């Protein structure tokens, strides 16, 4: 029988999926080794990442040009791709093309791992956070800007249990299990919801919600998306292409409720380079923001400044979504994987290298069916 | 004749640095490469302290070229492999401008010397674009029939540019009327990698055939040919002052030529399949910055 998709993720120009039986498949651009196949060759179609077979990989996430995965049964974390500046976690700046076990995080019961562009964070079962990578903008939350190659606990969260964290390019945003919202790092576009445009070196509580407790948080490049316990998105940050989806191109320095989606309960969110996706509890996928490559999946190439429902064939309900920098993936209630947006590196998994502006099925997964080189 | 060797004055150990450039006062210098990071260093500290970048700007793409602004000391332009030309401020580490008209990798970016706000870029989409640092729309757009590897404003005027493309030629364009190139320079066997100007009239170019060539842009005839280095596949780097030329090699060494002598007047070995990635003369002074594929930055000085 077909092997259903348990998890999906998207990075700069690569995509990854975790399939039943804990089989990690990856495709797209792999020139930096982020695909984990031992070679830099691109993969236009989903290619089974054989290196992780039998490791009981429980989840997988993708950074800019690096990927991380973790198995709870083995209590191990593997990483590959662009791993310098310590984001690899091996205590050295190695960029190997195959998964390697992060020994600095061996034996830690990881509840979640969020991969930023050049840093990663790991929420353990105890509600703690451990961060590593480069700390140029204080995004690691260590109170000061020095790089760290080893997962370092964020002492700013002493005694606070964190439900989840999301990492952007140079900023992050943790959400406490009590419902608070924290933001730190590159905050020079209103990214952090702190009411100004200064980058913070420590997790700072976001007071501009009106008592609203936050359940989820997703960080794009220069914007952030937040969902409340019983509400809808509270987007903020840079809004030049409408990625905040408030009907205008005005940026917001504090969590600003997205009133257009106030009529439906939002179950999941995601943010890419300059676009945003919001999956409701009813299985409807709304997309907005930058649409140059069609990554909003609304059937055109015009930037969408307000939420638009992305239509799937036969009206399939969407159970999962994940936005890349310039592409998006979605897993539907029928275990069909659709991909849209930019596909010049075949990250859409369709087997082609052309751009699609609306959901296209990945048949290999869906049940239905170098550098400084002078050009010649 | 005055110089016969290169003395090392400093060194910075890390990877590959593709562009290294001094600013208008030659006090600072910025480096960019695979790190996706523009690192601005103080030259005096580098040559005195036995180093740490005084500014670091992070990017979401690997960088290809880097150009300081001429009358705005703190402004530096960069081109990444996704075709985004960004003008940064090193004082505030902010992206002052972002131009995204290139559909592919942007190979070269250059600020005009006479009109500081003009910025010419050339990309793999076979497009040359001229932006003004007042609007986010390409002020001029030249479509060509080959990949553009280098674009360079004439030092004496912003109305003339030299475009070194993969068409094995250098197109000298008069931007006031872009119908056909004001000149076309041939004689290069492989793609043209680097374009520089010794003066208002002397153009130096480096191709991926181990060949540098002078050219009288006032005329259409060449002047000289320089051989003695190795350059077949890599952007080894080219730099020029009013009298000397210098280039990298796939043999991890920097060769220095006089504009009147074809044989290299000298060379220096960095001392593995490494190569020299970036080179840059400090003004007309004999000092020079050089960088190989290890990310090792060395400061060299012509001496007897």
């Amino acid at each position: 029988p077909p092997r259903k998709v348990l998890i999906i993720s998207a990075g700069a120009s690569h995509s990854v999926a975790l399939l039943s039986g804990d089989i990690v498949c990856s495709w797209g651009r792999g020139e930096d080794g982020q695909l984990g196949h031992g070679d830099a060759e691109d993969r236009p179609s989903p290619t089974q990442l054989s290196a992780l077979d039998g490791h009981q990989i429980v989840s997988v996430t993708c950074g800019a040009d690096h990927t991380v995965a973790y198995s709870q049964s083995g209590m191990e974390v593997y990483s590959w791709g662009w791993g310098d500046f310590g984001r690899l976690g091996h205590g050295n700046s190695s960029d190997l093309f195959t998964p390697l076990p992060i020994k600095a995080l061996h034996g830690i019961r990881i509840k979640q791992i969020a991969c930023g562009d050049s840093h990663c964070l790991a929420v353990t079962m105890e509600g703690e956070v451990q961060s590593w990578g480069r700390n140029q903008n204080g995004q690691l939350g260590l109170g000061d800007t020095e790089d760290s190659l080893v997962p370092q606990k964020i002492q700013a969260f002493e005694g606070i249990r964190i439900k989840m964290v999301a990492a952007g390019a140079e900023h992050t945003a943790a959400v406490t299990e009590d419902g608070d919202l924290y933001g730190w790092g590159w905050g020079r576009y209103g990214n952090l919801g702190l009411g100004d445009r200064t980058d913070r070196l420590v997790p700072e509580r976001v007071t501009s919600t009106g008592g609203e407790k936050m359940s989820m948080v997703a960080c794009g490049w220069r914007h952030t998306i937040s969902v409340s316990y019983s509400g809808a998105l509270y987007t903020y940050g840079w809004s030049k292409y409408g990625q905040l989806g408030h009907g205008d191109l005005e940026d917001h320095l504090i969590p600003h409720k997205l009133e257009a989606l106030s009529n439906s309960f939002i179950s999941q969110i995601s943010g890419g380079w300059r676009h945003t996706m919001a999956l409701t509890s009813d299985g409807k996928l709304y997309g907005w923001g930058w649409n140059k490559f069609g990554q909003v999946g609304v059937g055109n190439n015009l930037d969408q400044c307000s939420p638009v429902q992305v239509r799937f064939p036969d009206d399939q309900k969407v159970v999962q979504v994940s936005c890349g920098w310039r592409h998006t993936l979605a897993v539907t209630e029928r275990n069909n994987v659709f991909a849209w947006g930019r596909g010049t590196n075949g990250q859409l998994g369709i087997g082609e290298s052309v751009d699609r502006n609306f959901p296209k099925i990945i048949e290999a997964l869906s049940v239905d069916g170098r550098y400084a080189v002078v050009p010649d | 004749t005055r110089y016969s060797r290169l003395r090392v004055i400093a060194e910075i150990r890390h990877n590959i640095v593709s562009s290294i450039e001094f600013d208008r006062d030659d006090e600072l210098f910025a480096t960019a490469g695979v790190s996706r990071c523009i690192k601005v260093f103080d030259f005096s500290s580098v040559v005195n302290e036995p180093q740490c970048p005084i500014v670091e700007m992070s990017t979401r793409s690997k960088l290809s070229c880097l150009s300081w602004n001429k009358h705005e000391k703190n402004h530096i332009a960069s081109s990444d492999y996704e075709g985004i030309v960004t003008v940064w401020d090193v004082t505030t580490r902010q992206s002052l401008m972002e131009y995204e008209e290139h559909e592919k990798r942007a190979w070269s970016v250059d600020f005009s010397r006479t009109e500081p706000s003009m910025l010419v870029s050339g990309s793999d989409d076979c497009k040359v674009k001229v932006w003004c640092t007042r609007q986010e729309a390409s002020v001029i757009n030249i479509d060509m029939k080959a990949n553009i590897c280098c674009v360079k404003y004439n030092p004496g005027s912003s109305n003339y540019i030299a475009v070194g493309s993969a068409d094995h030629h250098i197109h000298y364009y008069d931007l006031r009327n872009i119908s056909q190139p004001l000149h076309v320079f041939s004689g290069h066997k492989k793609a043209v990698s680097y374009v520089k100007f010794l003066s208002n009239n002397e153009l130096a170019s480096a191709s991926t055939d181990s060949t540098l060539r002078l050219w009288d842009v006032k005329d259409n005839l060449p002047v000289r040919t320089f051989r003695g280095h190795t350059n077949e596949k890599n952007f080894v780097g080219l730099t020029v002052n009013s009298e000397y030329l210098a280039c990298g090699s796939e043999t991890n060494e920097v060769y220095v030529y006089h504009k009147e002598i074809t044989r290299p007047v000298t060379s220096h070995r960095f001392g593995g399949s490494y190569f020299i990635s970036a080179v840059c003369w400090k003004s007309d002074s004999p000092t020079m910055l050089t960088a190989n594929s290890q990310g090792t930055i060395k400061v060299l000085v012509l001496a007897a």
